């Protein structure tokens, strides 16, 4: 049972590698927002509603790789 | 060379009917200069030689980097300015006539 | 232009319908210049006074002077069409003689307001 | 079956690395949605139904990676 | 166990090859949105090239998903 | 038993060589959209280059998928 | 002994998720510098957006740091 | 058996070294499409550099496919 | 204990890979700085402060991967 | 045995370094084709400058190809 | 022995952190050429900011070379 | 055995650090052509900066190759 628990702590560290896609992801969304408002400040209240929808779906992928690591730690 | 220019006050439509014909013959010159008459207080006419920059010269500028055109067509910048020099020359030379 | 409306005195808020998409130039904007497309143009004074214009072409030269320049052929208020409906159908149907004239006269009616 | 469970857990964490493609992906879709509407705003209602199309196609790829990760924990 | 370990570790490493299809479909739809926004009249023709560009990019990821299904069930 | 394990470990590891074919085919068709949306008169010409672009890109990814099949059999 | 080794190896694997925050924060500020450049009239608004966007990309690297800190101090 | 287990795992990790060819060949017909789009009258010259450029990136993909076959039958 | 000490050094080398995010991260900040300072060569004092703020928080993500790497060597 | 197995695993890991050369050789023409297209009157210089572009990227790919062959034979 | 092997494996895993420096140095020089080509009147200024970003990214690159040197000879 | 095997596995792992030289050196050449194409008069200058951007990015690849040959 010492190896089962050892592999539980290895895959949980490998499961946090999936957070890279969310880190770069949220940045790309806000990159377009800053570069979009800078060119067209009149679409500020419009792109702000898409910048929220953008990162929330990109961070959700990272919340799945974060969900697995906790299942390998306390389950 | 076309005749029938000054029957009344010249309009813009007749400027594109002669400016594009300069670009229709051949490209050739990169040193186009327009010759018109300046007018001040309506006393007399003025013989000068104004200049109209060309695409090769427009792009080869020592202090042009301040502009930030999004890599679009820089060729239309000359034809828009050239066809508007003529309209600016067919108005001040049309005042030195009167 | 055929009409002259704006001086170069004070900085104001203006939008431009460019070929790289509709943009917006405020204060010390970068000398970003490219051709504009026939579309609506929104101009607003200080404190939010609503005005409007129209543009059928031209550029929008910008220099680090905090003042925008715009040149076109048409420049009137928005307040200033059965013949155009036929001219639109007559543009859709063109023979072997150069059609180019047909398509362009409809891209200026895409605003329609 | 001590090595079996240990293999079920390491590979499950490796099955979560495929979520990077969906994380970067959805961002690139909405990046063009912002950088496309910021240009021509009149194409808002058009490009929005096309940004919602490429999203579900890229999110389904991460769903395939999350499927394998959730299959090694509770199945075979 | 050692027989069953290769079926589980490798099948989890098989979804790591799905990053290309995840980023891929986006790049197609990104240039699609970035391209249609510049010229709306070409939208219908660019769509037949975007759907084609996404299906071939997804196919490379389906090859990785196919190997993941095999190791467990073959 | 130990040999059969390594066959299936590298089976899903060879499917990771499909990421390049995933992002790859996209970049071809993404440039196709980014290139056609700027010039419509060059569709049929670049479309034959977009096919040649994705074919050589996916054929590589198929070579990585080829090893994954060679590892499973012999 | 076997468990303690799996806690340490996976702890270094859990720090791989910090890459997404390094490249991420950069793209946001890179869009900020490129955005403030193209229109320096909205620096008060682009700063309010850059911080609001940066606080979401650092959160993903914080989770990778959390699991990395969780591994060596969890039962 | 331990020797053979390393021939089949490393062969799966040697095919991932070809990912660059999947993205690299894409950049050819991405620059080529973006090269012909900037100037249609340059199709005769730039296409020769695209065939030359793609052959240089694909040459590195064979090297990753070469070692993988040296780990299977050699 | 050799297995623990080995996995201690293994995870120490796997924790240094997290510095890649800071290496590329700091670069992108200057990739937009020199770009923005040259695009609109009129405001250097403004963008220069945001370039230091960006690289500091980007290097901080690498110092966290440096923190973990030191905890997996002398702790 | 394990010496022979590790000499085959490390060879399979050394071939991963060909991705960088596969992309390094790639990015070269991304400016060549896109540089001649914007200005065709410089093809004589841009070609010579792009010859050392992939050569230095090929050298980095021939070093990892060298290590893997040092682990095969 | 098993520690010495983990010292060798971790040393090669610590050199993977040099990727962020190799790509990073270029992205800074990519703006150096970009900054000069967009405005040649800013060569004496932006070159100091191009080596500045280079040194800060190279300073973190020493860490991935430092940890790898601690595993083969320091301990 | 375990020492010799770890030297061979670690040597192939240290050759992965050459990937950063691939994308790296290439950008220096990509930005070079991209910078000269827009202004041909800046050839002699930026050519002395492209060599600097490569040699300092290639020296990091020698350090990644050095660790690989310290194990061999």
């Amino acid at each position: 049972m010492q190896l089962v628990l050892a592999g539980k702590y290895i895959g949980a560290g490998l499961a946090s590698i999936g957070l890279v896609g969310a880190g770069i992801g949220i940045a790309i969304v806000f990159a377009a927002l800053i570069n979009g408002v800078s060119r067209n400040p009149a679409l500020k209240g419009q792109l702000f509603t898409y910048s929220i929808l953008g990162f929330a779906l990109s961070e959700a992928t990272g919340l799945f790789a974060l969900m697995i690591a906790f299942l390998l730690l306390y389950a | 060379s076309f005749g029938g220019t000054g029957k009344e006050a010249p309009t813009f439509e007749e400027a594109a009917h002669i400016a594009d014909e300069i670009l229709a013959l051949d490209t050739q010159y990169d040193d186009i200069e327009i010759v018109y008459n300046k007018v001040l207080s309506g006393i007399s006419f003025e013989p000068i030689m104004k200049e109209s920059y060309s695409a090769k010269a427009i792009e080869d500028a020592p202090k042009f980097g301040q502009y930030e055109l999004e890599d679009d067509v820089v060729k239309n910048l000359a034809d828009f300015s050239l066809a508007n020099t003529i309209y600016a020359a067919m108005a001040e030379g049309h005042a030195a006539e009167i | 232009l055929t009409q002259s409306i704006y001086n170069q005195k004070e900085v104001t808020q203006v939008n431009i319908p460019s070929t790289a998409g509709e943009l917006g130039i405020l204060a010390n904007h970068v000398p970003t210049i490219q051709q504009l497309k026939p579309g609506v143009v929104e101009v607003i004074e200080t404190n939010g006074e609503t005005k409007s214009y129209f543009i059928s072409g031209g550029f929008a030269t910008v220099q680090p002077d905090s003042e925008l320049s715009v040149n076109s052929i048409e420049a009137f208020q928005a307040e200033d069409k059965s013949l155009t409906a036929e001219a639109q159908k007559n543009a859709q149907s063109a023979d072997e003689a150069v059609a180019a004239e047909a398509e362009i006269e409809l891209e200026v009616l895409e605003a329609l307001a």
